[PDB]
């Protein structure tokens, strides 16, 4: 695709997803069955005021992934804004 | 099947040795295998849990588990193309081994080596490194007395077949 | 041109010592070669540049003193069926006092694209007086110059190396530049050629060249517009380090240790030179013996960090870089240390020295750049607003304190509040005063903010809400008992300035990855797209969170109390039953929906099993808090019902249990205020069932906004595609055709469905 046609093509479904994000429900488990199995991330971070996201991925974890982690050998470490600023910016206790 | 499910075959687990009722070795890569005792940790309890005052049905299940000084993945299908290779050596060289006078008991059928359409030396090779090991089929002895020449001496061979055959006046 | 065998890998691994297993050959994997096979493919190359005649030296002194290697950002490295070539620049052929520096700089390509820089640099020692055949070619540091008063444009139209081409006014400059020098003596130039781009960051993201530079002169002794550039203006500077340095292992457990000989790194990498291997060469020289290779020394320290410092992935090292301080004797113990010091563009500077251990003295000094983990970015959405949000944050980080200075002045001159005083000292009621000449500036930005709504009956009532802002009005209070953070259309400007202050933060020390997956819960989308994929600025993204605010608060009629009918539920599907399943409450929403013809729709797929969130009329929401109540006591699963009874014969079933809890709701006053139930625990202090199709009347004023606040340039395709997980459509965001098609069969959109049948015109 030409990169005028690439952009236009984004442009409108980037709207199109937004303004309909108002009005259609939020799917968080098959997001969150993407960024922990599709992706594998070591590394899920929650920026926020509280770690309502954090403690929803680690529900999803020992639900969904506990028995896979264990399979791959994966260390997921889940860190929030909240709490675990420290080990975000690399200045360890 | 739990661990083997979440792997391809490359990285597919399976038994290797079987040294008695509740003694197995398993066998795959280095990786894999610890992938096998994560999981394993989860449904394992410490030795001090103390569940003497839980009853016998609903207890958890307790082991030790470690990995052994061994580098190679003998008795499983991630040598099998080394087979082919070690068997054409013998062919290059003088390696046969003659007529048979003790019976030898085979390791994974349990049949005598002295009763072969093949020979000796391409079946042991396939033996060692492809076939798994039943080890108290191997020796469902008639015997009295056991003599380990192997290493090891009291964490050898000849201890942890002492107690398959704790009673049957070996 | 080479090609990178099965063969020629493991013969170098097992020369140089790297166990790694992703670069032995196995089953279900492609096999990876060395990142220091770089110099193996481009020896021939490198070392072709210190024959020319210009450059004129006794090659029997010759030093090996620094080598570098540098993936291309977006490149993959290499395998086994890759046909390699390779073509080198030397850079810098420099007098020194201390003899002849020769850099080369030999970019290694691959099918044509370029994969990799090997920087190396070589010396020959002594003392050299050729200053007529020296030279120097840098790529200058990009410098960041920010004009803020009235004279800095006249200085630079005096400046006859700068020459703008349009006319464009402009607030900040970079100017990523590069030089030629040449040489006359040891600190004087004969003469300097500098060119280079200047640079205009857009308020739409899009960066597009003002002017160039042209500075060419004869006999000077200093280059103008580097120092032009040193004192008026900053250094665009990534390399971003921390305030202490963390060490990664400590112990002995580092360790390598030297070859008994050089033959073999020798025949594998084509390193030929007699000094490695002979014992009359390296005495010739007067070195103390048949020393190692430089780049045994590269490959094997290279190997340390790979597994000691990036848990044994050989996908994440992607630069690495060392200075040749001292020599090596074989059979000598090399003790490394190797510490965590600063961060680049996400991946982590890590620098090394390797010490012989007998000696204790330096041989090695390093750095690499290795990757972070795979690393996702989730943006709280709302329902966690609290009293000083970020305050901390604000007060002690400069880069998110601009960020909340640039947006609340966005408020208070076109708004008329201050979102600061919102966060920190929380009100229960706002006054908005329409004032003097622009207090009528702001009355007006709340006339224009009309939403259009219309009815389930089709006729289009275009109807006014605000009567209260009309063209008499002097004042509006905004009320709301809780407080005002609390309240919908302030708390969720509040949450995407901090999420914003908060990544803005994280993003200047260099910590965002390449390869990172964003995503954000509900509220939180915004906050995302407009961190990583920056499609709109601070000030358009704050008109839309607090738009989106007032479409959805006022899209469900209050009555004289200013409460509603409407609500929220979080619902908790295993407190009831651990065999109650997620197919089990979505069928119960299923029908009691189309019984009742009411609307009652799960909004938040959260987790499975544990985490669901169910929105609609509350005569539905009291229905279904006594369904799992009543179904809890009772312990009817719907799934062994399956077996039980027949398909169509679970419809008939529900009449007895529902329609008795479906009277007793009406028997309530009907806006009730909802209890807490087993399996049920209600959102107090929402009012307001989004993401259900109750809004989707209220989208289309709301999308006609984003086309105006989200402008046509300013999307970057790069950030979204495969990085941003949507809400809408819960894959990853890709433009292909049936992603569009899901799309389309979940909302029924009008615009996409236009593109989605003349797709053909796309290549």
């Amino acid at each position: 695709m030409k990169p005028e046609i690439e952009q236009e093509l984004s442009h409108t479904l980037l709207t199109e997803l937004l303004a309909y994000q108002f009005a259609s429900p939020v799917r968080w488990i098959e997001t969150q069955d993407v960024f922990l199995k599709q992706h594998n991330t070591e590394r899920i971070i929650e920026i926020g005021p509280s770690p309502t996201l954090a403690g929803m991925a680690n529900r999803t974890i020992k639900a969904k992934y506990e028995s896979y982690d264990a399979a791959l050998s994966l260390q997921r470490q889940v860190l929030c804004y909240s709490k675990d600023a420290k080990e975000i910016y690399y200045k360890p206790d | 099947e739990q661990t083997n499910s979440h792997l391809p075959r490359e990285k597919h687990i399976a038994i290797s040795l079987i040294n008695g009722a509740r003694n197995l070795v398993l066998s795959g890569p280095p990786e894999s295998l610890y992938g096998f005792n994560l999981n394993l940790r989860n449904q394992k309890a410490p030795m001090g849990l103390d569940q003497s005052r839980v009853p016998f049905s609903e207890r958890k299940l307790k082991c030790s588990n470690r990995f052994l000084p061994i580098f190679a993945p003998f008795h499983s299908h991630l040598l099998a193309d080394a087979t082919e290779l070690i068997l054409d050596d013998v062919k290059e060289h003088g390696l046969s081994f003659e007529g048979l006078k003790i019976p030898v008991y085979d390791t994974f059928d349990g049949s005598d080596f002295q009763a072969l359409k093949e020979p000796i030396i391409d079946r042991v090779v396939k033996l060692i490194t492809e076939l798994p090991v039943h080890w108290e089929e191997a020796t469902n002895h008639k015997a009295t007395h056991i003599l380990d020449f192997g290493p090891g001496g009291v964490s050898g061979l000849g201890v942890l077949t002492h107690r398959n055959k704790e009673g049957t006046g070996a | 041109e080479i090609t990178i065998s099965s063969q020629t890998i493991s013969e170098f691994t097992h020369a140089i010592g790297n166990k790694c297993d992703a670069f032995v050959d196995r089953p279900g994997k492609a096999t990876l070669a060395p990142m220091d096979f770089a110099i193996v493919i481009g020896w021939k190359a490198i070392i072709k540049a210190i024959f020319p005649k210009s450059v004129d030296g006794d090659l029997l002194k010759l030093v090996h003193l620094s080598n570098g290697y540098k993936m291309i950002t977006g490149a993959a490295p290499l395998k086994k069926g890759d046909v390699v070539s390779t073509k080198a620049e030397i850079k810098a052929v420099l007098n020194q006092p201390s003899g002849k520096l020769v850099e080369v700089v030999g970019t290694i390509y691959r099918e044509g694209k370029p994969v990799m820089e090997v920087t190396s640099q070589f010396l020959y020692r002594g003392e050299y007086n050729d200053y007529c055949n020296t030279f120097q070619k840098v790529t200058e540091t990009p410098v960041q110059v920010a004009f803020k008063s009235a004279k800095d444009l006249a200085v630079l139209r005096s400046k006859e190396w700068f020459h703008l081409e349009k006319d464009v006014q402009f607030d900040v400059l970079t100017f990523r530049c590069e030089s030629t020098y040449k040489f006359k003596s040891a600190n004087v130039y004969s003469s300097i050629k500098t060119t280079g781009q200047v640079l205009l960051e857009l308020p739409t993201k899009e960066v597009i060249q003002v002017g160039s530079v042209d500075y060419e002169a004869g006999t000077s002794y200093g280059n103008p517009v580097t120092d032009y550039l040193s004192r008026n203006g900053k250094t665009i500077e990534e390399s971003v380090i921390f305030e202490n340095a963390i060490p990664l292992s400590s112990g002995e457990e580092l360790t390598s240790k030297a070859p008994g000989t050089n033959e073999p790194y020798a025949i594998v990498s084509g390193d030929y030179n007699p000094i490695h291997v002979s014992r009359v060469f390296a005495a010739y020289a007067k070195l103390p013996g048949t020393i190692t290779h430089g780049m045994y020394s590269s490959a094997s320290i290279r190997a340390l960090v790979e597994e000691w410092a990036a848990n044994n992935v050989a996908a994440r090292v992607r630069a690495f870089k060392c200075d040749f301080v001292g020599m090596v004797l074989p059979n000598d113990t090399l003790q490394t240390t190797m510490e965590h010091v600063g961060m680049i563009n996400g991946r982590k500077i890590i620098k090394v020295e390797t010490r012989n251990v007998e000696t204790e003295l330096p041989v090695l000094i390093g750095e690499a750049e290795i990757e972070q983990p795979t690393t996702t970015y989730v943006f709280t959405g709302q329902g966690s607003q609290e009293q000083g949000m970020g305050m901390e944050l604000y007060n002690s980080s400069e880069v998110a304190r601009e960020v909340w200075d640039k947006a609340d002045r966005h408020f208070v001159n076109n708004y008329g509040f201050s979102i600061l005083d919102i966060v920190q000292n929380n009100p229960n009621e706002l006054t908005i005063h329409f004032g003097g000449a622009k207090g009528r500036a702001i009355r007006d930005n709340y006339i224009g903010m009309m939403f259009e709504t219309i009815g389930e009956d089709g006729a289009l009532k275009s109807e006014k809400i605000f009567k209260d802002i009309d063209e008499t009005t002097t004042s509006y209070t905004f009320v709301s008992p809780t407080g005002l953070l609390s309240a919908t259309q302030f708390t969720q400007p509040a949450l995407t300035l901090m999420e914003k202050a908060a990544y803005e933060d994280i993003k200047s020390k260099g910590l965002i990855p390449s390869d990172i997956m964003f995503a954000g819960h509900s509220l939180g989308e915004y906050s995302a797209l407009s961190s990583l994929a920056n499609v709109m600025p601070i000030e358009s993204l704050v008109d839309v969170v607090f738009y989106r605010g007032m479409t959805m608060q006022v899209a469900v009629p209050r009555d004289e109390l200013g409460r509603s009918n409407y609500g929220m539920v979080a619902v908790n599907p295993s407190r009831v039953s651990a065999t109650f399943d997620d197919s089990a409450l979505r069928f119960v929403v299923d029908e009691v929906a189309n019984k009742t013809k009411w609307l009652l729709e799960i909004v938040n797929y959260n987790v499975e099993n544990q985490q669901y969130v169910a929105a609609g009329d509350l005569r539905a929401l009291d229905t279904l808090t006594n369904v799992l109540n009543v179904l809890k006591i009772n312990k009817i699963d719907i799934v062994k019902l399956q077996e039980q009874m027949s398909i169509e014969k679970v419809k008939e079933h529900l009449y007895e249990i529902v329609d008795e809890v479906a009277a007793k709701s009406l028997a309530k006053p009907q806006p009730i205020d909802l209890e807490r139930g087993f399996a049920v625990i209600p959102l107090k202090g929402i009012s307001v069932p989004f993401h259900s199709s109750y809004l989707m009347s209220g989208v289309k004023p709301f999308q006609r906004f984003l086309c105006k606040k989200i402008p046509k340039s300013s999307v970057k395709p790069q950030d979204l595609i495969g990085k941003y997980i949507p809400n809408l459509t819960a894959k990853p965001f890709e433009l292909t055709k049936e992603y569009f098609q899901s799309v389309y069969d979940l909302t029924k959109s009008e615009k996409i469905k236009s593109i989605l049948d003349n797709w053909e015109q796309y290549e």
